[PDB]
């Protein structure tokens, strides 16, 4: 992907900590170096082809240095509880067509005007209860929204039994009517899903949606049928792809601006971050001002990424290597 | 679809045409079969009777 | 009321006590004495039937301007057992080290 | 809000948008079925 | 909050999924400093075989 | 560390806020 | 006039007509910070707040306080309308 | 008859009233009658006013010793008043004759207890202490607030509620 | 020109109604209704049942509600 | 042991005392022995004086919950002292033994609590109340009265009773009060 | 003790209710 | 005021006192 | 809540305005 | 001795942990 | 404050006394 | 209890804590419980604050006389604080009941030890002495620094730690070492 910068940004992956310039042996290590006079901070990182230092931060010219966990970089997949409006009708009426429209708002473009509309429909009959309705509508949407012919994964739809009320029984286009065997269904949850991701060519993005209901005649007046409340999210997309697309961008400040343009002739810059791991991010945002009449500041920032093992062990040990060496109070996360 | 109703077809084709097409560009020529021409006949016969 | 009586008697007795000791009281305070006893006879007469509760509020809140104005009139003292911050004498008695589904319990 | 212009005397259900009259009943189409008055 | 609003924004309008669009960039009349920025884009491509 | 009576009184006064009686279910 | 109510510091007075489906029609005068918050008062504290889906509001309009005396607002619903 | 706890909840959402009748032997016949809530707007010297804020009759809850003790927790927002800028007056009544052996002055059906929110006062004290931390000078507003609070205390304990409200409205609201 | 007054009334035999006036007292709030309302030529029809002042500090509350019913007609 | 209600009636008749042993089972055995009343003129540093103002032995009555809780309604005219110009010392002695494993200090067989009529002090303070309204001036009388009361309060709470007597004699011994009329004012 | 108009209104209405 | 019932009974007792 | 003779006198003087005798029918 | 709110949170939470 | 475990045990003991 | 040695290492890399329990015939049953480190930012008067810099539990290290002596060498750069500009407060707790013959006043479970880096003061004294070597005049700042250090010493020995923090942060905070 492509991000915005405050006049530069450069990333250093902190895979291991060595605290001295002689122990930098394998790829991806970091050493935050500073002298005893607390005025200069730089990071000597062992790249895959030699020891590379950072821009020398003047510690009287830092602006903010805050470190962020990996649970704050997870886009939560929102849910939508599709139910019958019980004030309209407690049981489904035996004549009307019960059609539900999903209004997707960013289908293949970025703009809210590149829309997509997908549907599911039940003809309700006599004696059909609500649980036989939700069993018959989650298949009528899974044949549409979770089919094997579709270009992209649109949504993940589920059913919830009233006895369990917390776990979801997932419905797919191949799920038959005898697979969903419960007489106590009470809602249909439609959840956002993880779109595809390519390193650098296709960023991480999401297609939003709103379930909207079509009008049925109850008594003699055409009323709305359903209600759709936003249930709190349960599934979160991890931090592996936002940092790989961030490193792939920020390696081009210190390196080749083209990435693979012209392929007999590319410089294979080796990337160190794993897209299958969750990462903590620390940004030290600083500037430059000379002792002259040129008092305008040139803002810069340095991003340090490190692997999270659940308890933020590698980042809080990296912060403690920066705070004692440089004399800033980066808050441990 | 499981069962064809024009409430599904007129709202598949109004939401598509309002979001993607202009006003005078909403002519939809539907290709179908012989049994689908009678199925299109029976739903609007239920609509026009309404 | 039975208290405007006491305040008026005290005020005029103090007035004449000052005129006994000294020979002069500020007429700016004789005005307050006049207002006070005029109000008390107003409220203890045949004109007490024309007063609403809003009028009672206004009359009391206007008479309290005379409270500490001079030594003749004083702040009345009523029998009160309240305060802005009260004491908590409730006692704690749980049942055999039990709790509810979320919280503690007592007898 | 649903006009019913005709009334048909027939022992079988004539149409959704008419009113079915049997001998001592008046059934009309509402709520997916035939409900009688009175 | 502009518009002369004093009592604040309700907390149910600052939730996850609330969409924010760009209106304009109002500046003070005397001694203003630079605001606003400029936004760019890039397209995609497709493929087929035999 | 030693606790005297008034510390205990404060503790009970705090705990009383959270708890109810049986009739309150 | 800056009393401290939610809409910019002022109090807002509204007239509401509505159609209670199956029951009848009615008028309503309320003070409410929004017309969205004005229909929420009918469905929370109205006559039919139990069956709150019956309120089909057809108009929410603001009353403007005059500088001197006079008849401000009026909403008659007759038996001939119903 | 007395108060057990008369406090506004720390969450600023409930007004706690827990009344009880005295344990002495000759209030056996005496019970609790009603709870009437008044604010600084609707107070009157002669007992509770008309159009009160909230009236409560205690036979309604129960279906006799249960009637000697009562506990209420009123959601203040349901009373349509501001929990931070409201001073509540809580009356209680007895509906019961004590014995003939009562010492004089103890037989009084009615009591009263004033209530305010201490959170704004706590915040003001914290702000003034923060000011004191800078340069170690005492702001005069802090001493004024302390002495005005003491004035309202004296007014309440002497029963001079009119001037008490005057001070409250003049200083701790506006 | 002091206070604001929301009234609920009853035009006799015709229906219900809601009104709001600006008057000093509810004797004058009923005066402006009976003299400036739409039933000005039949001013004996007005039967005012409830007058209450618009006091502010709630800032969000109902003041008047009167539904005519299919069984009242 | 602890005090539930220690007060003078606002009609200046009755010195109200209400003692009750703690409800905790440590002190289940201990029982109240006697109630001794002293004034600022008959006060001694340790224990009650050998010339008290009033003695009341609990055991000269029904003898156990009645013994654990005692209440008095002493009329002050029988004591031959002034309700407002007097500061009473209430000593309560306990008879019994608290069971072992009670934390020390809780097992104090004797407890002391003082008494003063605050109504005349409020009467004095009301004279200077309105100084709070008048800005541009220090409310010196109000401050002086508040500090006079709090001197006694703090000296009592710290156990420094002799200086408390000295301050009471300096400030409030000359307090006046309306003596209650013997014919009971009838109301209810 | 003191009465206002409203007090008399309550008293007289309560008399007439039970007569 | 907030009259209790027993106060009303007192009032009618003293009014029918001159019965 | 005790009433004196004077309070009853006020009640009398208020009630007398509302009531009249047999002759006034 | 002086307790803050956090002291009360510790005490109450640990007591519920043991109940 | 830390409230080492025997302090919590003391609190339990006191509270459970009049339990 | 008492402290054996409590200093920052001469290399400005470790914060050394060595605690021991008193050898007394009535302190056999007394052991060591924990070590809590606080700075001038988190310090509170009533015991260790919440969210402390470093909590240490002694039963983790050992697997009974071992409990009566404890030593630590905490790498300060792991604590994420400046070894020059930090005022560490070291609390220790006992977890033990002394005998019943304990003399009055010795049964104190908690102790406290203040720590500062002495290198910056040393370098400041050398700078001031170098200034003295020219023209043999004493800078007034030197006397001020000496007396301010004496003030902090008096505050620490008297237990008035908050004002000691005030003086430290105001006067000695900007230190080179």
């Amino acid at each position: 992907m492509v991000i915005s910068i405050n006049q530069v940004r450069q990333l250093y992956v902190a895979k291991a900590l060595k605290a001295n310039t002689a122990a930098l042996t394998t790829a991806g290590d970091i050493v935050p170096k500073a002298d005893t006079a607390k005025t200069t901070l730089y990071f000597q990182s062992m790249s895959p082809a030699g020891i590379v230092a950072s821009d020398k931060i003047n510690l009287k010219h830092v602006l903010y240095a805050k470190a962020t966990p990996s649970e704050a970089l997870a886009h939560k997949l929102v849910r939508y509880s599709v139910t019958l409006d019980a004030d309209v009708s407690a049981t489904p009426v035996a004549g009307q067509n019960y059609i539900l429209r999903l209004a997707f708002r960013q289908y293949i473009g970025l703009s809210e005007e590149d829309q997509y509309f997908k549907y599911g429909e039940v003809i309700a009959r006599s004696g059909m209860t609500a649980s036989d309705f939700y069993k018959k509508m989650a298949i009528s949407l899974a044949k549409n929204l979770e089919n094997k012919t579709e270009s992209t994964p649109l949504v993940n739809i589920y059913l919830i039994s009233a006895a369990a009320a917390s776990t979801d029984v997932p419905v797919t286009s191949a799920t038959k009517e005898s697979d969903l065997t419960a007489t106590d269904y009470n809602q249909i949850i439609i959840e956002e899903t993880e779109q595809p991701w390519v390193l650098g060519m296709m960023p991480q993005a999401f297609i939003p949606f709103t379930p909207q209901f079509l009008t049925i005649t109850v008594d003699g007046e055409d009323r709305l049928w359903g209600v759709a409340t936003v249930v709190t999210p349960t599934k979160t997309v991890p931090d592996g792809h936002l940092i790989a697309d961030l490193e792939y961008f920020c390696m081009g400040a210190r390196g080749d601006i083209y990435r693979g343009m012209g392929y007999p002739n590319i410089i294979k810059t080796t990337y160190l971050v794993d897209p299958g791991a969750v990462y903590d991010v620390l940004d030290i945002h600083y500037f430059y001002t000379g002792s002259n009449e040129s008092v305008q500041k040139s803002e810069k920032t340095i991003t340090l990424v490190a692997v999270d093992d659940g308890s933020h062990t590698a980042m809080n040990a990296l912060i403690g290597a920066i705070n004692t060496a440089s004399g800033l109070t980066i808050a441990t996360l | 679809y499981n069962t064809f109703s024009l409430k599904l077809l007129e709202d598949a084709l109004y939401e598509l045409s309002a979001s993607k097409l202009a006003m005078d560009d909403r002519l939809f020529v539907i290709k179908t079969g012989e049994r689908g021409a009678i199925q299109f006949h029976k739903e609007v016969l239920k609509t026009v009777s309404g | 009321m039975d208290k405007m009586l006491e305040i008026s008697e005290e005020a005029i007795t103090r007035y004449f006590t000052t005129l006994s000791q000294f020979g002069y009281k500020k007429y700016s305070d004789v005005d307050k004495i006049i207002v006070l006893f005029f109000m008390e006879e107003m409220l203890a007469g045949e004109m007490s039937y024309y007063v609403t509760q809003d009028d009672y509020r206004n009359i009391v809140n206007a008479l309290y301007c005379l409270a500490g104005s001079t030594c003749m009139i004083d702040f009345p003292m009523f029998e009160s057992y309240d305060t802005l911050v009260h004491s908590n004498n409730r006692t704690f008695v749980p049942r055999i080290t039990e709790d509810s589904i979320l919280r503690s319990t007592e007898d | 809000m649903k006009t019913l212009r005709t009334l048909k005397i027939s022992p079988n259900a004539p149409d959704i948008n008419s009113v079915w009259l049997y001998k001592g009943t008046m059934k009309y189409f509402n709520n997916g079925e035939w409900e009688t008055i009175g | 909050l502009m518009g002369g609003n004093t009592q604040g924004v309700p907390a149910e309008r600052l939730q996850q999924g609330e969409r924010f669009s760009i209106e304009f960039a109002p500046v003070e009349k005397e001694l203003s400093r630079k605001v606003g920025d400029v936004r760019f884009t890039s397209p995609v491509s497709m493929r087929n075989e035999w | 560390m030693f606790f005297t009576q008034e510390d205990y009184r404060k503790i009970e006064k705090w705990l009383l806020a959270n708890s109810r009686k049986d009739t309150d279910f | 006039v800056d009393v401290g109510c939610a809409p910019d510091g002022a109090m807002q007075l509204w007239v509401m007509e509505y159609e209670v489906t199956g029951i009848g029609k009615g008028c309503a005068m309320c003070k409410a910070i929004n017309p969205q918050q004005a229909e929420m008062l009918l469905k929370s504290n109205g006559i039919y707040n139990g069956s709150s889906y019956l309120y089909k509001v057809t108009r929410i309009e603001q009353v403007i306080v005059p500088p001197c005396n006079g008849l401000m607002a009026e909403q008659v619903v007759t038996y001939k309308d119903v | 008859m007395h108060f057990n706890e008369l406090r506004i909840s720390q969450d600023n959402r409930f007004l706690i009233i827990d009344v009880s009748v005295d344990n002495q032997d000759y209030f056996e016949d005496v019970l609790l009658d009603s709870i009437v809530i008044d604010t600084q707007d609707t107070f009157v010297m002669n007992g509770p006013s008309d159009n009160p804020l909230y009236i409560y009759n205690v036979e309604d809850a129960y279906d006799t010793q249960q009637m000697k003790n009562v506990r209420l927790e009123l959601n203040i927002q349901d009373l349509k008043v501001s929990p931070c800028s409201t001073m509540f007056f809580v009356y209680v009544k007895s509906k019961g004759t004590p014995s003939t052996d009562t010492p004089c002055g103890f037989d009084k059906d009615q009591i009263l207890g004033t209530v305010i929110n201490l959170q704004p006062i706590y915040k003001q004290t914290l702000k003034y202490l923060k000011e004191v931390e800078c340069d170690c000078n005492i702001p005069k507003g802090f001493i004024d607030m302390i002495l005005k609070l003491k004035a309202i205390e004296l007014c309440v304990r002497t029963g001079n509620y009119p001037q008490a409200i005057k001070y409250w409205n003049k200083f701790f609201i506006k």
